[PDB]
RNA sequence: GGUGCAUUAGCUAGUUGGUAGGGUAAUGGCCUACCAAGGCAACGAUGCAUAGCCGACCUGAGAGGGUGAUCGGCCACACUGG
RNA sequence: CGGUAUCUAACCAGAAAGCCACGGCUAACUACGUGCCAGCAGCCGCGGUAAUACGUAGGUGGCAAGCGUUGUCCGGAUUUAUUGGGCGUAAAGCGCGCGCAGGCGGUCUUUUAAGUCUGAUGUGAAAGCCCCCGGCUUAACCGGGGAGGGUCAUUGGAAACUG
């Protein structure tokens, strides 16, 4: 059992000989407080069958992220296209302190307290995008050490 | 004994009587980028019997004032 | 003349001294060579703090009390010293 | 009592139920207002953050610059900045007295420490915002002693926290060690207070 | 013309890791050996060897994948470049990653990695951060 | 640029520019010279009072005013509020403000500080138009 | 060490250094006679415009940006010139 | 100062609540009047006989002895980008060359110690920010101690890197 949050709905038309015709177009975050958190699109003639459509898609793009401490484990840069984020750890009980749709994918993913700021567009669809491409570069200190042969003890 | 200031540097021009004029090379950072800058300021030295030559390194010590500029006097005159 | 004298800080009402070494000339609450200690004189049991070395050092070198410190310095006893230092 | 107005809409408005149980259900549990019963409406980030700080600011019954002055000095401190808001605020004289049961309501509280009803260590103390520390004494002073309202209201007392320590011969309450979060409403959202003073 | 041999050597780790080669060589040179033999301490490249030619030797350095073909190496950078050079005192020494990569400095004891430098209290010059 | 580019000339900013020119100048009649100071308000007196046409695709009839400030500019202002009692020859009191209909007015003529007086029957919103408690 | 303008390129003649003397609490073109022609400047002289300087204050994640009232230190002024 | 601060004795719920917003940004909506008029406005923009945007009511929401507007500064503004931007088509590569000054510079050994790192001494006043205690019934406020703050001066070391 998932959560669902509406994070932007957008009316679109195309242009047809008559006039115009009108959809929806709907960008839903999906994810459980545990770990994993997911983003789909959808488009339709009604609002509440465009959220449908895009809660299927996102059960399709689902990602895990690692934390500890209730806190990322370093400080990641996001890039998609012409937005981008940057993602900070933060003390304990300070909460997370982000922008509008970068909020949905780190309070459905779980994690408590993390700092962010976005350097580039505004656009919702690309500042999922931007997130999700710095969730990717996140790792945790246990993977770390096995890869370079060493010890979590001797590593820090 | 309490010590004055000694510098060095390169001498520049001896067209006056009994003194030279030196430049002191020295490096300083910029304020905001931080990068190394040359920085030269010319001194006046007092020369006892016109020895330095144009183009010398020299060694200047501070003394009191001599002239309405002077306040250096030359001290050694390593090369030629 | 450099003498030692109190210096007048706190709120209204409330006065709190802090004895500084200055001279003479200088405002009440300005310029000061060094502080010695401070002065209640709230507390019921008035209460001091001093250097005991600072003043006898300052002493020596012509500066003189004034008519508050040198009650406050007899009570807390080094003028005795200030005569057994002069005479011995 | 800063706050003179009805003390049953705030909430119905808020939706919880402040003093126990009563205010909110029973009666009509939905919000105040021409448009109560009908023309619900959803609800934005801000609204969620503001209604957060609604609920703490208006059960402790203190006005927002203090809350503004309170929540800066507990983040002064050691540990997570939400806990200690609420840590630093249940030290107050007008909670403690609510708590030892000597005031039904937090106006009744806050009105007894007021009119010098009380004492602290026996020295009377007229500031409701006295931050109580721990293994200080509080007691009444005789003079009012056995009066009526006080003595009415050490009937209807429900139970006492375990931090608190209160026997009803002396009127002697005392702060048995500094209280913890999770014995502390446990209704409130503390991440949502703190997020709504740092935009 | 070659104003950074340092700089190519932090780039040609990093254009074969791109195309997963497992091995490079490039000229050799005495500070290129210690930043080699560096990385090999903390396992981020699998292995090195020196080879003595006329000009100036030459060294290959083998890189190093995890199973499944994972990247060990994410990124390397060069901080203190000819055109701005930069220094670290003892308490200014930086933790690349939070302590999960590494930064080179070259210390008046050596060049040496900056979790030894902040238990001998030296600074120096940063070189890489490699992560 | 590179850092020695960046050194040999840095990095200059640009300059805001003032949306009331005429409120942040002073006056000395000694010297007959305007002097460089900020103020909230200025008062002058209104030498022509009448109205004229927003632009497009607004109709209405905004009822303005032109003063000459103390320190000796003319400028155009605008009465807020239903109803007003200015007067050529008249003093009042301006403040910052433009309104964006009307072209060239750029401030706004406070209500019930000086000889123009507050808005009549006004019930909420009182603090603005300057109308006492009824 | 802390400001704008190159749509402000040359500035200076007791100016630059020397010799003897005068004067001052004290060194010194500080002043005088003689002698020589030097000195500064694209690392911004000169000129125009603006401004008391600092500890500090406001804001800012920080690096920085703006200010220099009250309190403390230094300076200059006392209707305008000598 | 001054019979000032401060106590105890009694009577009184009695003398003590306003300001701004409610289309979105931004928490809070219904009636009546007007009919591109009166008017509103920081931006988008509302008003042309069913206006949650104009005026008044009822209700609500923010604060409260206040509350709003104006003026000035910083932020958001990565919108002068060292931290932290760019130049094919969006603003932005001189029409091209020869070259003084300046900036940058292949590999190794020895030395030096200007740059670089580090220890000691002197100093960077007091007040202010910050940390730890204490007094005013609490706070503001006031004391005691400490910390920080320099491309600073003298002196001793290290030799990898630039010179
Ligand atoms: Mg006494
Ligand atoms: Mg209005
Ligand atoms: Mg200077
Ligand atoms: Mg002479
Ligand atoms: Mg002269
Ligand atoms: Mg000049
Ligand atoms: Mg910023
Ligand atoms: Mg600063
Ligand atoms: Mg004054
Ligand atoms: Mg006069
Ligand atoms: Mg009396
Ligand atoms: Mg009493
Ligand atoms: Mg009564
Ligand atoms: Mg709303
Ligand atoms: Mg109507
Ligand atoms: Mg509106
Ligand atoms: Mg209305
Ligand atoms: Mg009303
Ligand atoms: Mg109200
Ligand atoms: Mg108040
Ligand atoms: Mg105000
Ligand atoms: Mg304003
Ligand atoms: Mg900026
Ligand atoms: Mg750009
Ligand atoms: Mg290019
Ligand atoms: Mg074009
Ligand atoms: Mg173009
Ligand atoms: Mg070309
Ligand atoms: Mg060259
Ligand atoms: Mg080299
Ligand atoms: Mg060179
Ligand atoms: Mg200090
Ligand atoms: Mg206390
Ligand atoms: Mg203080
Ligand atoms: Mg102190
Ligand atoms: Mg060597
Ligand atoms: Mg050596």
């Amino acid at each position: 059992d998932l959560e669902e949050r509406v994070v932007t709905i957008n009316r679109v038309a195309k242009v047809v000989k008559g006039g115009r015709r009108f959809r929806f177009t709907a960008l839903v975050v999906v994810g459980d407080k545990n770990g994993h958190v997911g983003f789909g699109t959808g488009k339709a003639q009604e609002v509440p069958d465009a959220i449908r459509k895009a809660v299927e898609d996102a059960k399709k793009n689902m990602v895990f992220v690692p934390t500890v401490d209730t806190t990322i484990p370093h400080t990641v840069v996001g890039h998609f296209g012409g937005g981008e984020i940057l993602l900070k750890p933060a003390s304990a009980g300070s909460g997370v302190t982000a922008g509008g749709p970068v909020r949905a994918v780190l309070e459905l993913a779980g994690v408590a307290d993390v700092s962010s700021k976005s350097l580039g567009s505004n656009t919702p669809i690309n500042m999922v995008r931007a997130t999700i491409d710095g969730i990717k570069q996140l790792k945790n200190a246990e993977d770390v050490a096995k890869l370079r042969g060493k010890t979590v003890e001797e590593l820090l | 004994r309490n010590q004055r200031k000694v510098y060095t540097g390169r001498v520049v021009s001896d067209k006056m009587d009994k003194t030279i004029t030196v430049v002191v090379e020295t490096y300083k950072k910029h304020g905001l980028y931080g990068k190394r800058v040359k920085y030269s300021k010319k001194f006046k030295a007092h020369d006892e019997n016109n020895i330095a030559k144009t183009g010398d390194v020299v060694r200047i010590s501070e003394t009191r004032p001599l002239s309405a500029t002077k306040h250096f006097r030359l001290l050694e005159v390593v090369e030629e | 003349a450099v003498k030692i004298r109190l210096k007048r800080m706190g709120s209204k009402k409330k006065p709190f001294y802090r004895i500084v070494v200055a001279d003479s000339r200088f405002p009440r609450d300005g310029r000061s060579i060094e502080t010695i200690g401070t002065y209640n004189p709230l507390l019921d049991p008035v209460e001091v703090k001093i250097d005991e070395e600072a003043t006898l050092k300052w002493m020596h070198n012509g500066a003189k009390p004034s008519d508050t410190v040198r009650n406050l310095l007899s009570r807390e006893g080094i003028m005795e010293k200030f005569h057994n230092q002069k005479l011995g | 009592a800063r706050y003179t107005g009805p003390s049953w809409k705030v909430s119905r408005r808020l939706g919880i139920s402040l003093s126990g149980t009563g205010k909110e259900l029973e009666r009509r549990p939905y919000a105040p207002g021409q448009h109560g019963p009908t023309q619900r409406k959803k609800i934005s980030e801000y609204g969620l953050q503001q209604a957060e700080k609604q609920k703490l600011r208006h059960m402790y019954g203190l006005t927002e610059r203090q809350f503004k002055n309170t929540f800066n000095k507990a983040g002064k401190l050691q540990g997570k900045h939400g806990e200690n808001f609420m840590i630093l605020l249940e030290q107050r004289l007008d909670n403690i007295v609510y708590r030892l049961g000597l005031a039904r309501t937090r106006r009744a509280a806050r009105q007894l420490v007021n009119h010098g009803h009380i004492t602290v260590d026996g020295k009377r103390v007229d500031i409701p915002s006295y931050q109580v520390s721990v293994g200080q004494v509080i007691s009444v002073r005789e003079k009012s002693a056995k009066n009526s309202a006080i003595a009415e209201s050490l009937e209807v007392s429900s139970f006492v926290p375990e931090y608190v320590t209160f026997d009803a011969e002396t009127l002697t309450g005392s702060l048995n060690r500094l209280p913890e979060r999770s014995e502390l409403a446990a209704e409130i959202n503390e991440a949502f207070i703190v997020e709504f003073y740092s935009r | 013309v070659m104003t950074d041999p340092i700089a190519d050597f932090l780039t040609r780790i990093r254009n074969a890791n791109m195309v997963k080669h497992d091995k490079l060589e490039l000229p050799a040179s005495k500070i290129k050996k210690e930043i080699a033999e560096i990385l090999k301490r903390e396992g981020f490249i699998r292995d090195v060897e020196y080879i003595e030619d006329d000009n100036a030797g030459t060294i290959r350095v083998f890189l190093k994948y995890g199973a499944t073909g994972e990247r060990v190496i994410t990124g390397l950078k060069r901080i203190s470049k000819p055109g701005l050079r930069v220094y670290a005192k003892s308490t200014e020494v930086p933790k690349v990653l939070n302590g999960l990569g590494i930064a080179i400095v070259s210390t008046s004891q050596g060049v040496l990695t900056d979790k030894e430098a902040r238990a001998k209290q030296v600074g120096g010059e940063v070189l890489a951060y490699v992560w | 640029p590179t850092i020695n580019q960046l050194v040999r000339k840095p990095r200059q900013s640009k300059i805001k520019k003032s949306t009331s020119p005429a409120l942040n100048k002073g006056l000395n009649s000694f010297k007959r010279e305007l002097t460089d100071v900020n103020s909230p308000q200025k008062r002058g007196v209104c030498t022509r009072v009448g109205t004229m046409t927003p632009k497009k695709p607004n109709s209405a009839l905004r009822k303005y005013a032109r003063v000459r400030l103390s320190n000796g500019i003319e400028v155009t202002a605008y009465i807020p509020g239903i109803g007003h009692n200015l007067q050529e020859h008249s003093v009042v009191l301006i403040r910052g403000g433009r309104v964006k209909d009307l072209p060239g007015v750029r401030y706004h003529i406070v209500r019930g500080a000086l000889d123009t007086a507050g808005v009549e029957n006004r019930g909420q919103s009182r603090s603005k138009y300057g109308t006492k408690k009824p």
